[PDB]
């Protein structure tokens, strides 16, 4: 179900991202909310587009992790800890996490045409 | 051995009931809201293609009457209200000695009017005509309006000629055409072709007859709900047009007054010459070979050893027992008891016509209309290209019936059904992924 | 030419894909109806994204043909049927189709996501 | 800087296709806006879909230069020459690119189903 | 302008003076006629 | 007329009165493109 697994850990919630994803897109005002929601949903694909994740909903990417945004180990993060607990973890760094994962992709498709001009 | 493969943009398509936009290449009819047309209108026939249509389920006739209707009140609301002219009024006969068939028709009533003053009034005199000023117990009448609504003055630099307006589908959507003769409205069409947006299509508000209107090029096609359901009316598209010139003769005067600040009030002045009746000319043998088209396609319907009458209607008011029409902005009345006369067993007629000042379009009830007159002498020449029919064991008698105007709509877009696009699906294929 | 090939072969029609496509896209209620285009639009595009076919016009998966939903030979699906008829035939199996192709999808990311793991 | 390559070469103004990709997403006739610049946005990439981009910033393909349309070479045009420039030297051509970028894809996604069904 | 009176002079149901029976002069369909019309009225409605 | 006097809007339109509450003084408004232009 929807969010169903949002009380659940990140592992067993990362199984459950299909249910949650197709739900997104389910007098004036209400159309200004249909637009806004539009909006957020083509706002969340170009994000993904930049990155070069545009085309499946689990990504993995370039970037290596910093350790400072958290030194949790990855059996905490993911069998312990929630996503919500996830987010609040941190929802200090996304700013430079996307901003990274920008310059990973723009360095990764440079690299890519020129792989592609050696005869 | 077989997988599934996913296919997007496959033409395949289901029925919809959606919402269609205006286009069109001052008058009533001009849209803002509206989209110049292609100047190059795309149809793209499909080949061994035959599909169901159904007129009498077609959504775009809900759409285009609520078009139609909510254009008409946008374009009237910012216009002269008229609320100080529902006052009592004190008529005598215009032209007391006449012997035509205008004796009576016209009365000349007098009622005190305020002015642009407060303070000051104004008796003013103007003629009507008999169909709109009733009497009350020289004789005191009322407008009759004062029976069930307000009157507004339509505006009179708005033109009411009909523009034809083009239906076009949105992105996701598309219209298909039956485009085959003799299609009777209803079941397989196997000459369907894709289309973007429709023709034009005239707001042409008439009842009985159907002007201007698309011709039957095989042959004459009767169109009912079920042919044997008296309670359903008969679209009866024709093949050959008729020529109908009808006419306001007179030669009317038009005053006006200013009523209140910045509100005017346009009003029938004096006549200029003889009084005449308005009236339409329809050719008796074009007439003629109609009503033998109709009753050929009538018997074949019905069987041939039946005989069919023609009678005029046997009540309701007057926009169902008449035909009505409007030439210019002048709304017309005619009899029509010359053309439904006849019973089938096996050079010119003139209609009498009158005039209604204040009409109640589209059976609306606490609503009303005051149209402006218009100067001179008027004459118009349309073409009957479709009739109305509604049946009453031996003989069938066939009455006019009519009476609204979505069959008047359905009579045009019968023709036409909005699909939409289903451009995913699947299939099976020898092909597996990495 | 827009759905000239509806009549035609699916096999000859699967070749015609372009020009639906790109003719998927092309006053309240004109507002209201364009929002609604640009929802089924994107109701279609992410329906392919969880199937990993964002960025095609003809995928193929992994998901196996039952042969209970339809059990004509290619031959006869391809040359001797209209994509009407097709989809009419299997009206009563298509959200079926739908959720096998999104748990292959799911299986095939996570599979991913485990080979991308090995050095 | 939004725009702020838009004067520089060709070259260098290459890598900033990133800004202007997250800027371009940042009563009625304001929701009618809102609007229009989605539908504008969900056409180029429906145009980029249909040519088999994906989401890429970059993408290269196999459709040959034919020179007729710009017989400059590619020092000239990538050093000393704008964007500016370059687009509206090339204004007559851009709806023949288009076309022979789809047929291209087409033939592409064709060519690599029939590889797909080789056993 | 309304002229009224009390609807029931005589009760000792806590509603003596509660309606009043009211007239007053209106208008009409018309604009040149009017007519005088009696209704009753709270008194929480009506206020002198 | 034509002592009687008459409102200069009489013989134009009816006349509405501004309300009092509303001041007019100019506030410099910024004009803002849309996403996408
Ligand atoms: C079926 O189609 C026919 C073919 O168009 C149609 O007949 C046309 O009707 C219109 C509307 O009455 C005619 O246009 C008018 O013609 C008169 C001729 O005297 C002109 O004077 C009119 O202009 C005056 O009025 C305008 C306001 O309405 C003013 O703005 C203008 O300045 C003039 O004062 C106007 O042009 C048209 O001429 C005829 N067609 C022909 C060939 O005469 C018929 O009405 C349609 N059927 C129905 C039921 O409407
Ligand atoms: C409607 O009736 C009035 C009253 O009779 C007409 O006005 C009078 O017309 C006569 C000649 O017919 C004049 O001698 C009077 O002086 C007029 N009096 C007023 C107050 O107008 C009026 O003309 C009639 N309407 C029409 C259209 O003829
Ligand atoms: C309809 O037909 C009648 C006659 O069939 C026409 O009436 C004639 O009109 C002319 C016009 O100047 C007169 O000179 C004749 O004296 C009239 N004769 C008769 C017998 O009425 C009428 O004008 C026609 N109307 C239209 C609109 O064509
Ligand atoms: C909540 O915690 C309990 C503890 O074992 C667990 O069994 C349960 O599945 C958790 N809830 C969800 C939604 O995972
Ligand atoms: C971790 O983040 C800090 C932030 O100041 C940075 O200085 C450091 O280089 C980062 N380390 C890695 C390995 O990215
Ligand atoms: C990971 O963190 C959890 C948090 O309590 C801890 O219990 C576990 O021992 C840690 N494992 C390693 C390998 O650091
Ligand atoms: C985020 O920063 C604020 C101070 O700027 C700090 O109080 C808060 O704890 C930080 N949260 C995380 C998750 O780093
Ligand atoms: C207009 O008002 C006067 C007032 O005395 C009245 O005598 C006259 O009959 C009124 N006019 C009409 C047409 O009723
Ligand atoms: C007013 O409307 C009613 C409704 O039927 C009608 O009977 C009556 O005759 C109308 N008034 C006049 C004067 O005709
Ligand atoms: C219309 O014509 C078709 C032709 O087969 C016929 O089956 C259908 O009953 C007809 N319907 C009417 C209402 O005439
Ligand atoms: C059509 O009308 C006839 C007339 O009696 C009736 O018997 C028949 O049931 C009607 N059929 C439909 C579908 O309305
Ligand atoms: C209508 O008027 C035209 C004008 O020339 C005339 O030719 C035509 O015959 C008239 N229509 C009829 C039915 O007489
Ligand atoms: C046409 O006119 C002739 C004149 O003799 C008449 O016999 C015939 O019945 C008429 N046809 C129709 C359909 O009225
Ligand atoms: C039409 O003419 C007939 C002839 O008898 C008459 O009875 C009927 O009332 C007329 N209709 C109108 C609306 O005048
Ligand atoms: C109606 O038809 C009859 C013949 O049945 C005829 O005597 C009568 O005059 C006709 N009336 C009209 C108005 O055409
Ligand atoms: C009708 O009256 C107007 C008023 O000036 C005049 O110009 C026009 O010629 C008249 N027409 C006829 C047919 O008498
Ligand atoms: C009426 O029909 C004739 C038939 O040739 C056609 O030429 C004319 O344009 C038509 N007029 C209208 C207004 O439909
Ligand atoms: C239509 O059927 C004919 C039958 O001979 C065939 O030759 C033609 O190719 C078919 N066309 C389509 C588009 O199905
Ligand atoms: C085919 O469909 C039937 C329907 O019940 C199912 O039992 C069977 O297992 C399916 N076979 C395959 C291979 O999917
Ligand atoms: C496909 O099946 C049909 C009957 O379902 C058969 O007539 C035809 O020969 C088959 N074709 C092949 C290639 O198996
Ligand atoms: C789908 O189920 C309905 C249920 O009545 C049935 O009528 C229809 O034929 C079925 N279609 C297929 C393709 O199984
Ligand atoms: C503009 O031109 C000057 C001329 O040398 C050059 O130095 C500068 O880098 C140029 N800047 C851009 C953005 O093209
Ligand atoms: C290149 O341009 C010439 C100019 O006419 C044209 O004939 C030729 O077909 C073009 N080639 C390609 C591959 O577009
Ligand atoms: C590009 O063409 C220009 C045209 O004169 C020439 O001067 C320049 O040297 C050329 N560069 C290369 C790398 O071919
Ligand atoms: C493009 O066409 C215009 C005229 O429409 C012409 O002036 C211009 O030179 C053309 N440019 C090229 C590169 O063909
Ligand atoms: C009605 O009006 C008359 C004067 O026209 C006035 O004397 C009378 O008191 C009024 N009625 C009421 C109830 O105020
Ligand atoms: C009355 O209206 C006319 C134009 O309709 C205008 O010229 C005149 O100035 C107006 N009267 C006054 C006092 O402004």
């Amino acid at each position: 179900g929807f969010l169903g697994a949002a009380g659940s850990t990140m592992g067993a919630a990362s199984m459950t991202l299909t249910v949650q994803a197709r739900n997104l897109l389910s007098g004036i005002k209400q159309l200004q909310a249909r637009v806004l929601a539009v909006e957020h949903y083509l706002r969340d694909q170009q994000l993904l587009g930049i990155w070069g994740c545009s085309g499946k909903l689990i990504c993995c990417t370039n970037v290596p992790w910093n350790s400072s945004w958290s030194n949790r180990n990855l059996s905490e993060i993911w069998d312990n800890m929630t996503w919500l607990q996830w987010d609040k973890e941190i929802s200090n760094y996304t700013q430079i996490i996307y901003g990274l994962l920008e310059e990973s992709q723009n360095q990764q498709e440079k690299n890519e045409q020129d792989l592609l001009a050696l005869d | 051995n077989l997988w599934v493969t996913v296919y997007y943009g496959v033409p395949v398509w289901k029925d919809a009931e959606t919402t269609l936009f205006c286009a069109s290449d001052h008058n009533v009819w001009a849209t803002h809201a509206c989209v110049p047309t292609d100047p190059n209108p795309q149809e793209i026939h499909l080949e061994n293609v035959t599909e169901e249509f159904n007129m009498w389920k077609n959504n775009m006739v809900e759409q285009m009457h609520e078009d139609i209707i909510s254009l008409w009140d946008q374009s009237l609301k910012p216009c002269v209200k008229l609320t100080p002219l529902c006052v009592t009024l004190q008529c005598t006969n215009y032209a007391p000695k006449l012997r035509s068939m205008m004796r009576g028709e016209i009365k000349n009533c007098s009622f005190n009017m305020t002015t642009e003053l407060r303070d000051k009034k104004q008796k003013v005199y103007s003629l009507f005509y008999r169909l709109d000023v009733v009497q009350i117990n020289n004789k005191e009448y009322r407008l009759i309006n004062c029976n069930t609504s307000a009157i507004t003055q339509a505006c009179p630099k708005v033109s009411f000629e009909p523009i034809p307006i083009h239906y076009c589908a949105p992105a996701g959507f598309a219209i298909l055409k039956c485009k085959d003769k003799k299609f009777n409205g209803t079941g397989p069409c196997p000459s369907v072709s894709t289309v973007q947006c429709t023709h034009g299509i005239k707001p042409v508000v008439s009842t009985q007859l159907l002007l201007n209107g698309s011709l039957a090029e095989e042959e004459v096609i009767i169109r009912s709900e079920n042919i044997t359901n008296n309670a359903k009316n008969i679209l009866v598209q024709l093949n050959t047009p008729v020529q109908i010139n009808c006419t306001r003769p007179s030669n009317n005067t038009v005053k006006s007054i200013r009523i209140g600040p910045g509100q005017a009030f346009y009003y029938f002045g004096d006549v200029l010459g003889h009084v005449r009746m308005a009236h339409c000319n329809i050719s008796k043998a074009t007439w003629n070979e109609t009503l033998g088209k109709v009753v050929k396609q009538l018997r074949k319907h019905f069987g041939n050893n039946t005989i069919i009458r023609f009678a005029q209607s046997s009540g309701g008011d007057l926009e169902v027992t008449t035909h009505s029409f409007n030439c210019g902005g002048e709304f017309f009345y005619c009899n029509t008891s010359g053309l439904f006369n006849s019973t089938w067993i096996s050079d010119s007629l003139i209609l009498p016509c009158w005039i209604k000042q204040i009409i109640n379009m589209w059976q609306r009830i606490g609503q009303a209309m005051y149209a402006p007159p218009i100067q001179g002498v008027i004459r118009c020449v349309s073409n009957i290209t479709g009739l109305i029919l509604t049946r009453d064991s031996t003989t069938e008698t066939f009455r006019p019936g009519g009476g609204d105007m979505r069959d008047n709509w359905r009579s045009e877009l019968y023709k036409y059904k909005v699909v939409k696009i289903e451009p995913l699906g699947v299939a099976p294929t020898r092909c597996k992924r990495r």
